[PDB]
């Protein structure tokens, strides 16, 4: 029955009554910061339970982008602004390497303003008008943290490395084709059940690097909210579905070649 | 997305819907509408998108999203805002095709039209 605040990026809000299976209202914010000046975009609405509090900030030569998202689950808890949060001050803030595909920088350095923030490497390739960046490096806290996770199939490659050590996110830009043949083979598909993930539209892909599990995942995508399957190669990918903007999701992994056959469920 | 002047639209999977714009080195604003380098207007200024924001008297302009400007005929919440160059700022514009770029100014208790100081590139 829960109610939230819906605010399209322009500032025009209204009270939203949440559709069932949506136990959290949330505030999404991007603060683009460049030379003194600053734009801020604020978006609010109800959201699905699996959603968590998260932050990601990266440096794009003279510019710093800060994405943040906060979720709560009480009437209009999505309204707040100047009651203030937790003001930090460390002697030695964690420093990470930082860059983005935007100015093809992926590099510079970044001081993480909070202690729960870690160093990030987010690879997002060929998946979902607007478009996520290919490579992103910086500070923040996201699902997979800590550790690292990955997935890849015929259409996509997703990788998140989250780590606490100094400048630990450094190293060469990670492209899929530079991962060595994992030796395992798993199936690959997307889209609707009998329409995109049929027994005869999925084929064996040769997995790469740390992606040796064979997954299948089901849930709800877009344009509306239809059922949606995914098959591919993975690591420790589970709750990590926004890397497909899939919700009400239930993943699965098995460690045997071809084990994720549609016939084998 | 509407990111002008060669800007490109970006989003992030870990952050719901939010999309914004990546603008080329010398263009600012949410949609890159702001010509961050122009220092004068061509013609009558109808297509001027610079950052001038002070009138003939040296007074600052009211922002195109001021509660006050929102009561005028030209303000930031118009369906065509973006096309007129009226946004969350106070930069001189000329949405009605007057002789030179202007903006509303708080003159006493009145939001009056005032021509800015920038001149013709001529
Ligand atoms: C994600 O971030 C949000 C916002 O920082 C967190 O939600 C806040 O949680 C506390 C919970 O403590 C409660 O305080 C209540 C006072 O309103 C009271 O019922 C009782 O003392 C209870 O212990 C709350 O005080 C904040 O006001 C919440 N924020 C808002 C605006 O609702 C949330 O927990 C964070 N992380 C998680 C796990 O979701």
């Amino acid at each position: 029955s829960l109610r939230c605040m819906q605010c399209k990026t322009n500032g025009d809000c209204r009270v939203e009554e949440c559709a069932l299976g949506q136990d959290l209202c949330r505030t999404t914010i991007v603060r683009l910061w460049e030379e003194g000046e600053e734009l801020e975009l604020v978006e609010k609405s109800c959201t699905h339970s699996e959603k968590t509090n998260r932050t990601l900030s990266y440096r794009t030569g003279l510019k710093i982008t800060s994405l943040t998202e906060v979720v709560c689950g009480l009437d209009l808890c999505n309204q707040g602004n100047s009651g203030r949060a937790v003001t930090y001050s460390r002697s030695r803030y964690l420093e990470c390497i930082s860059c983005g595909s935007s100015d093809m920088s992926c590099h510079q350095s970044l001081q993480c303003r909070s202690p729960e923030e870690q160093c990030l490497d987010v690879v997002t390739h060929w998946i979902q008008r607007p478009k996520d960046d290919r490579h992103l490096r910086g500070c923040g806290y996201l699902p997979g943290c800590p550790g690292s996770n990955g997935f890849h199939n015929q259409d996509t490659f997703h990788f998140l490395k989250c780590c606490q050590t100094t400048k630990c996110n450094e190293g060469p830009i990670l492209e899929l084709e530079n991962l060595p043949q994992n030796g395992r083979q798993c199936y690959s598909c997307k889209g609707q059940s009998t329409h995109g993930c049929s027994s005869e539209e999925t084929f064996l892909i040769d997995c790469r690097g740390p992606m040796n599990q064979c997954l299948v995942a089901t849930g709800t995508h877009e344009p509306k909210q239809q059922s949606y399957m995914v098959r591919g190669c993975a690591t420790a990918s589970a709750h990590l579905g926004d890397a497909f903007s899939m919700n009400h999701i239930d993943v699965s992994c098995c460690t045997k070649s071809g084990c994720n056959h549609p016939d084998l469920d | 997305c509407d990111c002008l002047n060669g800007g490109t639209c970006v989003s992030n999977k870990y952050f719901s819907n939010i999309h914004w714009c990546n603008c080329p080195k010398k263009f600012g604003g949410q949609h890159c509408e702001i010509d961050k380098s122009k220092t004068c207007y061509e013609g009558n200024g109808h297509f001027y998108r610079g950052k001038a924001s002070t009138d003939t008297m040296g007074r600052p302009c009211l922002p195109w999203n001021s509660a006050t400007v929102l009561q005028q005929t030209y303000h930031a919440h118009r369906s065509d805002a973006l096309q007129l160059g009226l946004g969350k700022h106070n930069y001189c514009r000329n949405p009605d095709n007057r002789r030179r770029p202007w903006c509303y100014v708080q003159v006493g208790l009145k939001p009056l039209v005032q021509e800015c100081m920038v001149h013709d590139c001529a």
